[PDB]
């Protein structure tokens, strides 16, 4: 399983879920940076890490951070 | 909105055979099943490769693969304009609902669900990788 | 009226206000530039027609108008080379003495030492040895004077202002529709009765009028100054009836049906010219004749107007067969639909047809003295052989261009594309297994003959003494050719080339052709060559059946045909796209080539070329290709460290330049290197520590210093790599064989 | 005799270089005829070939055991024994030419920094402001040094670092 | 001799590598920005740009350069 | 033509330009003074 | 109200940041108890192609 | 020809060490990526985002200073 953090640089935009291929983040209602939205990293066990998340994210540098962790057949991608 | 159970009753696409299909991850491990209602028949594009043609209706469609499921899921909700929801099948029947988790799609808010892996912090207030060493495991000072 | 012109008055106003606006054509660039990387976005996009726009008649136009700007090009090019042979050429030395003068059109300024690029190439002239063979064309064309080479060249310049006229016109002027671009039928009946039939007519008949008559009196003894001149032997029917009786019954046994009296110009004598060692051009008149017919009978094929010929939809979705589903339906509309589907099937039809050429123009010379300049030869084999894996590389690039954007999943439903794209899993297994196989049992053996004869064991190699795997099926066909004549072809005075077998056509001493054996050391190299074709088209298909999606990427149309990668994820997926493909069939295509011509020169150089001065054919290299061609040191040996003698001692004289490009080549191979083993983020960083000393200093840049994006890292890579091998093999090739050939 | 070379004036090893391309040139010369373009051309070649070995001895310089000729890069053994003008003049002839360029690179940046569309007028060269500045940055480097002396030729920090500066 | 000389100095050249890598790993895996405040390690760090673009302006030169006079000769 | 001399105005157009004056500049120098290694004039 | 004004220039302070030490202009800045309130629009672009980005009140300063 | 090499030597060694220095200073941070000591000594890459992050770690300047290095030597 790959790290997703979200930081609280996160201004919402929700770019990060759209771009997500593997449904791990979601959007998360001022239980966060602040209100009007925030995003999250729940389902964790399912990211590959693509980084197409952090490649969407347009803040400063990414709010949303992919750190490679230990692979899994979830983590790697394989139908096999 | 409820936990949807899954109907096997649901047919399939008409689909001509590929070779992109299952494999032994599906009999051994886990796969993917995709169920969507679609108004016509409209010549969609398989993530395996190919095209099938969905049916009036509901459809059903096996995976092996999340991001196949998700794929398609993106793909018919743009291109058709659909509501599709993927599940994550194991071989000894047990069914595990993955994608609209909690009846909306992700990129909404649903005014109750959970922030998980949100550190309150800028990036650059992480600490040094000195200060999280001999932890156990080798460990990003993210954590 | 179906098939009709139809044309839009002054599409595009004619004003230089979009040169000054670089980036006009898309609207990502057109914002101006904020990085370096929309410099090189400026110039990868600027062809990209398909993606400026999204409606395909102004595609279309751009399309035809860049191709008459190429022709434009073209004759330029083909005016300059003209031009050069009327100029600055030893033309009129060379036809009196072809055997002896070295051809040269290519003289060198004085300026800083290059003066000694200015060799003694023959007939009083200093210049540099031309190798594209034009001094044999034009003595095959009957030119005889540089006056008429002028004139060529004055005329090329003409055509290509036409050209530059007409893509501007038919751009900004008149600008054909959709559906004049989308009559194929009449494209090909067009290209096939006028293009291709009238073509070979015309040339046939210059080749009746001016070549035959021209070139028997060159071959004759007679000097060039008193040969009479083309229109002379056009309205003077006597000299004609001189050389050729039948022109004495003048075009009346074409209208009798009484052709066998034209036998006198129209021949299938077969072999070689052994006073010229190149091939009969009455042959090649006849050839062009028939050819002429046969186009010009396949040109009323298809539908235009007039309900007789084939509609193309109809032949295609009528085949189709039980193991094919629908068969080839929906695919006239993915050709008159897709530019890119009409390109991939254009440049690998066109481009194995350069591989045809340079395999055909040196076992069937046709030109006169092109066999004995060994050089000429070399390269024209080289060149074609090139062009043709260039563009099969392109025909893999675009068909896979198709099938990320112009691929739509509605017209293709269970028809041969969805078919393919349904097991190309199969397909990519089946062609690994067997890239795979070949790879073993082609270059194995190599490394079993270095080990077997570095073990001391020659009676274990695989040779054509100790194990031998003689090319039976191949010396089949070549004895099958050489006694076609006796059995299978009647009217053939002799085969079609030397190469099957027989006797030797030597001219001027040199040998211009002559049998070709085949054994062990052919059988592995031509299933090397196999091996490495199989690999390419192993990389390219795979990047065309997964250029869409696969088992590793199901969402890869939507990322592109141009990507880098989709990340470091599912363990790291870089080189996915069907680009990357493309950049690594390149590499194959090189080393699949390099070989297939270093097969040649090697072959040639020692068991075709050579010289007869006594009793004795003495070839270059003395035939040690048969014995020393089953090891890689083999190779390294008695190829590319004997044979490079010339190039690397080249220094002081005439071939210093090819010792230069040499050394010059294998600078950029190695600095290729830079860009394929290195990664864009570490040049980032290094580019941002030197943007800090640039804003110490207060000069840095506005448009911000970027890295090159990592496919133009890729591309720059493989750009620098094929420049430098192909050219480090151009300078030893030329080099080697100006000096011993 | 700097560094135990002798001056090619004396040097027995470049006479014999001399006279070996000049015998070069002259054995493709008997192959033409008198008055030939190939002649004329090969005659213009010796002529350079013997002008070239006749300036290089008369400027003094320094030859090799090879009879070629060896540069003296050290100032005061160059300019003590006469080799100045072989690496040491040259060195300030090229440094002028190349802070000529820089500066007015810089200049034309610096220049070009105010306007309203800075890297549009980099891509499309301002070719009046740009040879205006070419023609007046002849005098780089007392302008240099005065931008050096006022403190304006270097930016402060405000230059963008990272993190761990 | 010659085997020698190569073997001791490829040895070298790969010593050398790697010394300057575990001097990275240090930097990452060891190196403390707050007890090193204002030490000359941390100085390195806060001029890191000026000895990187001096490097590659002296590595620029002399390729630059030395592959100037090598074509030229 | 203020857009034709716009277009000549373009980075590569003007270096075309320029290098070719330079490369022609260096040229017609060594054709006129041959062969200098030394500044010894 | 806090931070600068809705068309001053201001230098990042944020030390992750591609501008920091870098002069930006301020696009708005919101009123509310947000965290990162300021809105800095820059004249260069950052690495992922953005020219605006939200910083708080101690990583903005005047000029 | 002593000259032209050593200072082909000085090349070498100013450009390896030039690569290594780069990747040890910047091993902890750059302007594309400056929270690069959370991701370790040898990552693979951030992804294609921010124009490309390939070869960006510490462990992959090291990589291409040992190129430099076996050409050096
Ligand atoms: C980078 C290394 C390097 C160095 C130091 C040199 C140095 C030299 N080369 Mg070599 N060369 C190199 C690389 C190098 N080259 C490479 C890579 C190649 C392969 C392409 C060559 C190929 C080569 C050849 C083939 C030749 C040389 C020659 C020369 C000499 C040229 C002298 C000259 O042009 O006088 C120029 C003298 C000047 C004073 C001009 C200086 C520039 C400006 C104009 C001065 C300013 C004056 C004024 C203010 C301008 C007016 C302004 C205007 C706008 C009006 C010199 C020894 C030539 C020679 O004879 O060598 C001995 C020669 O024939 N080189
Ligand atoms: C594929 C096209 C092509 C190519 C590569 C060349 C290449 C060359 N030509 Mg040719 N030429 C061409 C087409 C071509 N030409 C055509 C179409 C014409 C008819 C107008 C000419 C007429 C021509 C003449 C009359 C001369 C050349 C010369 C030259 C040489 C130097 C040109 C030069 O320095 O220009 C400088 C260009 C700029 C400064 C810009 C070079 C080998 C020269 C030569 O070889 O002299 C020995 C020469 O005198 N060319
Ligand atoms: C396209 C190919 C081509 C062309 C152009 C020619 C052309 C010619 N051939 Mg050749 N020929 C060819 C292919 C060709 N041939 C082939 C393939 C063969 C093998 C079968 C031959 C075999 C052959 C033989 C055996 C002979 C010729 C001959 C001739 C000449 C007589 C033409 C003739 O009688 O036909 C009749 C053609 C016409 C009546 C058309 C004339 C059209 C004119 C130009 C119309 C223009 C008028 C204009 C409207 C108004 C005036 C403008 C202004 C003044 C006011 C002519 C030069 C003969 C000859 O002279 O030998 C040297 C001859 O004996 N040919
Ligand atoms: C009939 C031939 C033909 C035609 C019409 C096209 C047309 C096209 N190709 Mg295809 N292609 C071809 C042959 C052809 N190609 C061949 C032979 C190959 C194999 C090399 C490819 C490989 C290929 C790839 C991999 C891609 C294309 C793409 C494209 C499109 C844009 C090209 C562009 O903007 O480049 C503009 C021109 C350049 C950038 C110049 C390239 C610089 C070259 C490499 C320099 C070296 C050449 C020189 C002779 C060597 C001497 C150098 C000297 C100057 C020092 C366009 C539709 C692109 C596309 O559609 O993707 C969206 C794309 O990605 N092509
Ligand atoms: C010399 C360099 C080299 C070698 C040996 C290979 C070898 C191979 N490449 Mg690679 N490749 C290379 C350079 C090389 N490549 C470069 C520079 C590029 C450009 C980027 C590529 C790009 C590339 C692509 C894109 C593809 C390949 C493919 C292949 C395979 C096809 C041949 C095969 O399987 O035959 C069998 C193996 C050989 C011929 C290798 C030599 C082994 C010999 C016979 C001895 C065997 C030893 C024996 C087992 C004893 C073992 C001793 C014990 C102590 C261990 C093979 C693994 C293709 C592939 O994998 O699909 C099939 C493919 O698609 N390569
Ligand atoms: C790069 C360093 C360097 C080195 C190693 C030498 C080495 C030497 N110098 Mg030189 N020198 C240099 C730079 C250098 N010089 C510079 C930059 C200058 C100022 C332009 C001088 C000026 C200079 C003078 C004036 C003299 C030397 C002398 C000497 C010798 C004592 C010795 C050969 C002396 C000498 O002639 O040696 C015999 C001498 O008198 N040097
Ligand atoms: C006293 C010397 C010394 C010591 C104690 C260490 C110790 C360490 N190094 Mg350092 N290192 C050294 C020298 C040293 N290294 C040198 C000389 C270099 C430059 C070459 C490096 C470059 C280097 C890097 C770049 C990295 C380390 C890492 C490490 C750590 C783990 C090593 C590892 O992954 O093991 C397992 C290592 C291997 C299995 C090595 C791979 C196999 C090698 C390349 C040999 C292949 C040769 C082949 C078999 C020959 C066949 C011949 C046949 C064909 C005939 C460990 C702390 C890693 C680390 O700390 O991670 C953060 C790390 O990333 N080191
Ligand atoms: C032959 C191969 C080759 C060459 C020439 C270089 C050259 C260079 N590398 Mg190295 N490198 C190579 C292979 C090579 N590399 C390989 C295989 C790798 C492993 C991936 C690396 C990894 C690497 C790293 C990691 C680094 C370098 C760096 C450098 C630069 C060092 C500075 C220098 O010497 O400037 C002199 C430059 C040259 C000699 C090359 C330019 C050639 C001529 C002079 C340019 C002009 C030619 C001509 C006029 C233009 C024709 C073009 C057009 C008109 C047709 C330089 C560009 C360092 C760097 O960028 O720091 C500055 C750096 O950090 N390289
Ligand atoms: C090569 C010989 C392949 C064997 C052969 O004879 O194939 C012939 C076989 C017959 O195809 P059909 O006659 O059904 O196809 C009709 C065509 O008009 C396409 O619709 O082709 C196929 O089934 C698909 C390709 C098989 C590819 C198999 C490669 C092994
Ligand atoms: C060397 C290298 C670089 C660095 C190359 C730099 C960015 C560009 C090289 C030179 C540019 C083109 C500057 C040349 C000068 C400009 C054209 C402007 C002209 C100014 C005067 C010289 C006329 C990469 O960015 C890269 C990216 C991905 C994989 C491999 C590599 C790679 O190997
Ligand atoms: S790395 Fe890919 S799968 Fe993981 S969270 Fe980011 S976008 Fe989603
Ligand atoms: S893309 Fe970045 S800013 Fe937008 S919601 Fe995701 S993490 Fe927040
Ligand atoms: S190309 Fe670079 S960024 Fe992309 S996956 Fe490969 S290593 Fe990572």
């Amino acid at each position: 399983a790959h790290i997703v953090k979200i930081y609280d640089t996160c201004i919402g935009c929700t770019q990060c879920v759209r771009a997500c291929p593997l449904d791990v983040l979601e959007m998360v209602p001022w239980d966060g940076c602040k209100a009007s939205q925030m995003a999250s990293a729940p389902r964790t066990e399912d990211c590959v890490g693509c980084k197409r998340c952090e490649t969407a994210c347009p803040t400063d540098f990414l709010s949303v951070r992919v750190y490679l962790g230990s692979e899994s057949t979830r983590s790697m991608g394989l139908s096999y | 909105w409820t936990v949807p159970t899954l109907n096997p009753d649901t047919p399939s696409p008409i689909f001509g055979g590929s070779t992109g299909g299952l494999l032994r991850k599906a009999q051994t491990e886990e796969f993917y099943v995709i169920t969507w209602e679609a108004k016509k028949e409209q010549i969609f594009e398989m993530p395996t490769g190919g095209a099938a043609i969905m049916r009036q209706g509901p459809n059903l469609l096996k995976f092996g693969k999340k991001e196949q499921c998700l794929a398609l899921t993106t793909q018919l909700r743009n291109k058709f304009k659909l509501t599709p929801c993927f599940y994550r099948v194991f071989p000894d029947g047990k069914v595990q609902y993955l994608h609209p988790a909690d009846g909306v799609y992700p990129e909404k808010v649903n005014a109750g669900r959970v922030g998980a892996n949100q550190n309150m912090r800028r990036i650059g207030q992480n600490v040094n990788p000195i200060k999280v060493k001999f932890s156990g495991r080798m460990m990003s000072p993210a954590e | 009226k179906k098939v009709k012109i139809a044309v839009d008055r002054n599409p595009v106003e004619t004003s230089f206000e979009k040169w000054a606006k670089p980036g006009h054509f898309s609207r990502t660039l057109s914002k101006g530039p904020n990085t370096t990387t929309w410099i090189w976005n400026l110039h990868a996009d600027a062809h990209d027609f398909d993606s400026h726009t999204s409606d395909l008649e102004e595609i279309s136009r751009k399309v035809f108008s860049a191709h008459f700007g190429q022709l434009g090009i073209i004759f330029i090019w083909l005016s300059g080379m003209y031009f050069h042979g009327a100029r600055f050429s030893n033309y009129e030395a060379w036809l009196s003495d072809p055997t002896h003068i070295k051809p040269s059109a290519q003289v060198v300024w004085p300026i800083v030492g290059q003066e000694i690029l200015n060799g003694d190439v023959g007939g009083g002239f200093q210049g540099i040895q031309i190798t594209s063979g034009f001094f044999q064309l034009w003595r095959a064309s009957g030119i005889t004077s540089e006056l008429q080479l002028y004139t060529t060249a004055i005329g090329g310049l003409v055509m290509a202002a036409a050209m530059f006229f007409a893509g501007w016109f038919h751009y900004h002027k008149a600008a054909p529709k959709l559906e004049w671009f989308q009559n194929v039928e009449s494209m090909l009946n067009h290209h096939l009765g006028g293009l291709l039939g009238l073509g070979s007519l015309a040339w046939a008949g210059h080749q009746i009028h001016v070549s035959l008559p021209v070139n028997k009196l060159l071959d004759a003894g007679v000097d060039p100054k008193e040969i009479p001149l083309p229109h002379d032997l056009l309205l003077n029917r006597a000299i004609m009836a001189d050389l050729y009786p039948s022109f004495a019954k003048g075009i009346a046994p074409f209208f009798t049906l009484n052709w066998s009296e034209y036998s006198d110009f129209l021949t299938f004598k077969g072999g070689l010219n052994p006073v010229t060692g190149g091939l009969w051009l009455s042959d090649t008149a006849h050839h062009h004749v028939a050819i002429a017919v046969l186009f010009l009978v396949a040109g009323h094929m298809y539908r235009t107007n007039w309900g007789i010929g084939h509609s193309m939809k109809e032949i295609l979705e009528a085949h189709r067969g039980p193991f094919t589903g629908e068969g080839h339906v929906g695919l006239y509309e993915i050709l008159t639909t897709s530019w890119h589907a009409q390109l991939a099937i254009n440049l690998a039809l066109f481009g194995s047809l350069s591989i045809i050429v340079a395999h055909h123009m040196y076992a069937m010379p046709p030109y006169p003295y092109l066999a004995t300049d060994y050089g000429t030869q070399l390269s024209l084999f080289t060149h074609h052989t090139w062009i043709g894996g260039f563009c099969i590389v392109g025909a893999g690039a675009h068909a896979a261009i198709f099938m990320v954007r112009d691929y739509d999943p509605t017209n293709n439903y269970n028809n041969l594309l969805d078919r393919v794209i349904r097991h190309r899993d199969a397909i990519i297994s089946h062609l690994n297994w067997v890239c795979i196989f070949l790879g073993f049992h082609s270059f194995g053996l190599y490394i079993h003959n270095d080990t077997m004869s570095a073990l001391g064991r020659p009676q274990d190699m695989f040779s054509d003494t100790a194990i031998q795997l003689q090319p039976v099926f191949a010396q089949w066909i070549q004895n099958t050719h050489f006694l076609a004549p006796q059995l299978t072809a009647p009217n053939a005075l002799a085969a079609t080339s030397l190469t099957w077998g027989g006797d030797l056509v030597a001219v001027g001493g040199k040998v211009a052709m002559m049998p070709i054996s085949l054994g062990t050391s052919d059988f592995m190299v031509h299933h090397i060559h196999a091996f490495t074709i199989h690999v390419t088209v192993l990389i390219l298909l795979k990047g065309v059946l997964f250029a869409r999606s696969s088992r590793l990427i199901p969402d890869k149309a939507n990322l592109g045909f141009r990507f880098p990668c989709d990340g470091p994820g599912r363990g790291g997926t870089c080189q996915v796209s069907a680009w990357d493909h493309v950049f690594l069939g390149l590499f194959w295509m090189y080393n699949s080539l390099s070989i297939v011509i270093f097969h040649f020169s090697w072959k040639m150089q020692s068991d075709v070329w050579g010289t007869v001065t006594a009793s004795g054919v003495s070839h270059i290299t003395g035939g040690n290709f048969a014995q020393s061609a089953n090891t890689i040191n083999g190779w390294l040996r008695d190829f590319l460290w004997a044979q490079s003698s010339q190039v690397i001692q080249s220094y002081g004289s005439a071939l210093s330049a090819y010792g230069l490009i040499f050394l010059g080549a294998h600078f950029v191979w190695a600095f290729s290197l830079m860009f394929l083993f290195s990664g864009r983020g570490y040049w980032q960083e290094l580019i941002e520590s030197i943007v800090w000393a640039h804003n110490k200093l207060k000069v840095a840049p506005a448009i911000q210093p970027r890295a090159l994006s990592i496919t133009q890292g890729r591309a720059v890579g493989v750009a620098h790599y094929l420049l430098g091998g192909i050219a480090t093999t151009w300078s030893f090739f030329l080099a080697r064989i100006i000096s011993v050939g | 005799d700097i560094a135990g070379l002798t001056p090619c004036s004396e040097s027995k090893a470049y006479a014999k270089l001399e006279k070996k391309e000049l015998k070069t040139l002259e054995k493709r010369l008997k192959q033409y005829e008198a008055d030939s373009a190939p002649a004329v051309a090969l005659k213009a070649t010796m002529e350079r070939t013997k002008a070239r070995f006749a300036n290089y001895a008369k400027a003094g310089l320094l030859c090799g055991n090879d009879g070629l000729p060896h540069l003296i890069a050290d100032p005061g053994l160059a300019l003590k024994y006469g080799h100045a003008g072989e690496v040491f003049i040259p060195t300030f002839g090229f440094l002028y030419v190349a802070g000529y360029i820089g500066y007015v690179g810089r200049q034309y940046l610096i220049a070009v920094k105010g306007e309203a569309k800075p890297t549009d007028k980099e891509i499309i060269i301002d070719v009046p402001l740009a040879t205006k500045l070419a023609w007046q940055g002849a005098g780089w480097p007392l302008a240099a040094v005065q931008e050096l002396q006022r403190g304006t030729l270097l930016e402060k920090e405000e230059n963008i670092t990272v993190s761990p500066r | 001799q010659a085997a020698l000389y190569t073997h001791h100095q490829y040895i070298a050249g790969f010593i050398m590598c790697g010394a300057f890598a575990h001097g990275a790993i240090f930097f990452i895996r060891d190196y403390d920005p707050e007890q090193n405040k204002g030490n000359v390690l941390a100085r390195m760090l806060d001029h890191k740009e000026a000895l990187i673009s001096h490097l590659s302006w002296v590595s620029l030169f002399l390729g630059f350069h030395t592959l100037g006079l090598y074509v030229h000769n | 033509m203020k857009d034709f001399t716009t277009y000549l105005s373009t980075a590569p157009v003007i270096a075309t330009i320029w290098f070719t004056f330079t490369a022609g500049l260096l040229i017609e120098i060594n054709r006129y003074f041959p062969d200098p290694l030394v500044f010894s004039f | 109200e806090v931070g600068p004004k809705r068309g001053s220039l201001v230098k990042i302070l944020r030390p992750e940041s591609y501008w920091f030490n870098q002069v930006g202009k301020v696009v708005s800045v919101d009123q509310s108890g947000v965290r990162y309130p300021v809105v800095v629009r820059f004249e260069n672009q950052n690495y992922a192609g953005v020219t605006t980005n939200n910083y708080a009140l101690d990583e903005v300063v005047a000029a | 020809g002593d000259f032209l090499v050593h200072h082909a030597i000085a090349l070498g060694l100013h450009t390896t060490t030039l690569i290594l220095v780069k990747g040890a200073l910047d091993a902890r941070g750059s302007k594309l990526m400056p929270d690069k000591k959370d991701f370790g000594y040898s990552f693979p890459c951030d992804g294609p985002g921010r124009g490309g992050t390939c070869d960006i770690s510490a462990y992959d300047a090291f990589y291409l200073a040992v190129f430099w290095m076996l050409n050096t030597i």
